RNA sequence: CGGUAGGGGAGCGUUCCGUGUUAGGGAGAAACGCGUGCGUGAGCCGCGUUGGACGAAGCGGAAGCGAGAAUGUCGGCUUGA
RNA sequence: AUCCCGUGUGAAUCAGCAAGGACCACCUUGCAAGGCUAAAUACUCCUGGGUGACCGAUAGCGAAGUAGUACCGUGAGGGAAGGGUGAAAAGAACCCCCAUCGGGGAGUGAAAUAGAACAUGAAACCGUAAGCUCUCAAGCAGUGGGAGGGGGACCAGACCCUGACCGCGUGCCUGUUGAAGAAUGAGCCGGCGACUCAUAGGCAGUGGCUUGGUUAAGGGAACCCACCGGAGCCGUAGCGA
RNA sequence: AGACAACCUGGCGAACUGAAACAUCUUAGUAGCCAGAGGAAAAGAAAGCAAAAGCGAUUCCCGUAGUAGCGGCGAGCGAAAUGGGAGCAGCCUAAACCGUGAAAACGGGGUUGUGGGAGAGGCUGCUAGGCGAAUCAGUGGAGUGC
């Protein structure tokens, strides 16, 4: 496809974006998906084994000679208090995955990502006090709406924009450092701006 | 029951812990939520650890007060009760509206509590100045 | 992650004890005695719909050796199978001993005309 | 079709 | 943690080129004069472990670069 | 196309997470108890009563994930009477 | 070999002494028998700030209630259980039974089929009421056939409850050559209660790269994460001790 | 002086276990007791590494590597240098000489490695706080939900 332009309001298209994605495996988004998920979670359920667990090490009573069932100790893991047999532990669940897999897996979606996508000229020299009053009406201006979700792609992202961008809960503004594959997903409508476009026509092509 | 885990959360040094709340006790006010929607009342006493204000007439409720001493009839006491400071909000009697209430440095050297829509001082009254 | 049970041990038990929930005494209310006689109980259905199909048959067979000795003094079911199948005539038993119940007077009609 | 957190999966096996 | 090798097996298994376990023969250290000149030949000799028992050999040392023919 | 040990394939549910502060919900959710629906089954699905606020799918993910047996173990309640 | 020690011996002083895995020679490196020294590193009775595919009263600390309490033990020491009326006590003036307890009207309240033993309220166990039905029976209690009787405020050869009498039918589990077994285990009912995780090795399935592939620590307006880091590892030559 | 969760330094120091038994060996210098001290402690400024090419005090991570090895050559135990990082910092002292008998007990002179000496010629943060935008109604207990 070819994308579409904005000025400030209003529409001029130009620039194309070729990008590598691979053929019959969307695995591959998946697989990019799954691995940022597990690698984030924090992974803080603990529970104590018989060991650990604060308790009596003796045998209560005797083995032989009562009616009773053999017993080891009182904090055993089968009388409440104190068991716990195959409980979790603080527990890492960091995964690895290559490079170019992530590369391809984030240059797939943004592939499939344009026919939603979007793109603006710059817009930095508008904002001098922080204002989302008038970033709000820019909104309604590209007709990104309020309501849907939207990712700024914003190859140098400036002080005043961001900070108006901030309160917007479902905007979220990105630098290239901040480049997520979730939230590339997570969006409804991409909006680049043309440094972007060079940066990820260049380096993804 | 009085509720044994419900009570005054005590500080490390013995003492209850309190709300600064908008509102004080010579102060005139109109409900915001709640039965008792609009009413205009005054504030009498204020229990500060829970944030509620007792306005006098207003939570009209019933109670059966057994006969204390001798044999005699008692009788059923129709008393107040308490209110959350949530739901109410400072009246002005001028044009006879709600509020949210803010603060101001005077001339007086002394720091105060206007209102916003006709922002009028509330702060010369009970003790006074 | 702890994963309580609840929900899914009763709410199958009821269904366990729906079936039971016609038997006598101690079967009928007690989960495990419900879940031990359960079983057996549709074993012993399984089991007898196949003797079901022997047996009513075998009642038939009765049904009309009773039926054909009141015609002739030495006239017997064994030898009237096989006049049956001498004169090429697929009537199975059930229906012959069901018309030897409803209407006698077509075995009778039948019993005349295949001796000649 | 375009990918997002509804959509995704993995391929048969693996 | 991390593999040891069974040091004590590995002195008695190497691998070659192909990927083939092979093994000295067992024998001839004593005892000599009565045996023949010819089995000592045969004696002398390394042929491949049977593939019986590749899965005890294979199993005490995992770092072998081994290939069962596949 | 019988099948113990035993191997292989295909599934159902359980709680929690992404999607999702989704729709659905004080004109009644979770639960709890009943169904002259469904499925090969685990189970599913609609019901109006009790209940009084939570929370389906679908596509995916992770486990303190399924109990009748352990002279198991904790609690309740019988029998002997 | 190097480093340190009991016993006994007992040097030399940079033309020196010691080390370079016995040992000698030659090279090279260092200066023992006096001391001091921040950082990066280890941990949590603990404080502040943040986070959770953590727990939710048989869980989570033993301990959500004045718990290391009650209780046991000469003593060291062991060691419990017991949360949820309501939004608001509005916690029931008065009347009746009546010495009390408690109960029924009244009254409050959205609700008292929320009354303090109070929220949802499963099972075992204990009853009360209705439909059918056993006193010549013999039975692991069901099952196939089904006499006679009863229905559900919804007109069915449909459906449900009972069940005269017939035929069949040696509780489950474990574990055995073989168990109805008079072999073992469970009084019943509800909960808790067992192949897990970390790291490596082999193999299979799937994916990425194939200009061979891959990075480790470490760095990141932290954690994930773009993006760096090629140090190493695996493959590219075998043969022989 | 005593007290103090763990971490740490020093003293003493097990056995069950593994080796399918067991004594060498392993469990392990671990558990335990004892003493000591800090926010870390210990280490630490080459009588060191390494190989004819070089490096420059320690300590910690990746790695070399489960390799070199040791081992009733059994069970098992198992390095380091080269290489990549985290963090870097270096100091003082005794005698030979000098003075007030003399190792009566005090000051000065110097302490270094591909040899060195003396001798004779107010600034910010923390411990209290402060100011701080914008909504109203219908909804039959109650509305922030519709």
């Amino acid at each position: 496809p070819i994308l579409n332009f904005s000025g400030e309001k209003v529409g001029e298209t130009f620039l194309n974006l070729k990008t590598a994605p691979p053929e019959k495996a969307r695995a591959v988004v998946h697989r990019g998906l799954i691995t940022h998920l597990q690698n984030k979670r924090r992974g803080t359920a603990s529970t104590l084994t018989r060991a650990e667990v604060r308790g009596g090490g003796r045998k209560p009573y005797p083995q032989k000679k009562t009616g009773r069932a053999r017993r080891g100790s009182q904090g055993s893991p089968l009388r409440p208090g104190g068991g716990v047999i195959f409980g979790p532990k603080p527990r890492d669940w960091t995964i690895k995955m290559n490079k170019k897999e992530r590369r391809l897996a984030l240059s797939t979606a943004i592939a499939s990502a344009v026919g939603n996508s979007f793109v603006v000229e710059e817009f930095a020299e508008n904002f001098e006090k922080p204002k989302t009053k008038d970033f709000i009406a820019a909104m309604q201006r590209w007709g990104l709406d309020p309501a849907e979700k939207s990712l700024f792609f914003l190859m140098d992202l400036v002080e005043n924009v961001e900070k108006s961008g901030r309160n917007i809960r479902t905007l979220k503004l990105l630098t290239p450092r901040s480049l997520n594959l979730f939230d590339v997903l997570n969006a409804e409508k991409l909006v680049f701006t043309e440094g972007t476009i060079q940066y990820l026509n260049q380096r993804y092509g | 029951r009085i509720k044994r885990w419900e009570r005054k959360d005590c500080k490390p040094n013995s003492l209850p812990k309190l709300h600064k709340r908008h509102v004080k006790v010579g102060d005139t006010v109109k409900v915001i939520s709640g039965g008792e929607k609009g009413k205009i009342g005054e504030i009498s006493k204020i229990h500060k650890h829970n944030s509620t204000v007792i306005i006098k007439d207003l939570n009209f409720k019933t109670k059966h007060v057994k006969s204390k001493e001798e044999g005699e009839q008692g009788q059923i006491i129709k008393i107040e009760a308490a209110i959350h400071s949530s739901n109410v909000m400072l009246i002005l009697k001028e044009q006879e509206v709600a509020d949210r209430v803010g603060h101001k440095i005077l001339e007086d050297v002394r720091k105060v509590r206007y209102l916003i829509k006709t922002g009028e001082i509330v702060d010369t009254p009970d003790r006074w100045k | 992650t702890r994963v309580k049970r609840g929900y899914i041990a009763r709410r199958r038990r009821k269904k366990i004890r729906f079936f039971a929930s016609s038997f006598r005494g101690a079967h009928s209310r007690l989960t495990r005695t419900i879940a031990q006689q359960k079983i057996r109980a549709l074993v012993s259905a399984h089991r007898d719909r196949d003797r079901q199909k022997r047996d009513f048959r075998r009642l038939w067979i009765t049904r009309i050796n009773a039926a054909i000795r009141e015609r002739g003094v030495y006239y017997n079911y064994s030898k009237f199978i096989h006049d049956l199948y001498k004169r090429q005539l697929l009537l199975n038993r059930k229906i012959l001993a069901q018309i030897a119940i409803l209407n006698p007077n077509c075995i009778y009609m039948i019993y005349n005309e295949i001796i000649k | 079709t375009r990918f997002r957190l509804d959509n995704l999966g993995p391929q048969p096996g693996s | 943690y991390k593999m040891k090798t069974h040091k004590a097996s590995a002195k008695r298994f190497r691998v070659t080129g192909k990927g083939k376990i092979v093994r000295r023969r067992a024998g001839k250290q004593h005892l000599l004069a009565k045996k023949n000149t010819k089995r000592k030949n045969r004696l002398s000799k390394l042929i491949q472990v049977d593939r019986s028992d590749y899965d005890n050999v294979i199993g005490a040392l995992p770092y072998l670069k081994v290939n069962r023919k596949v």
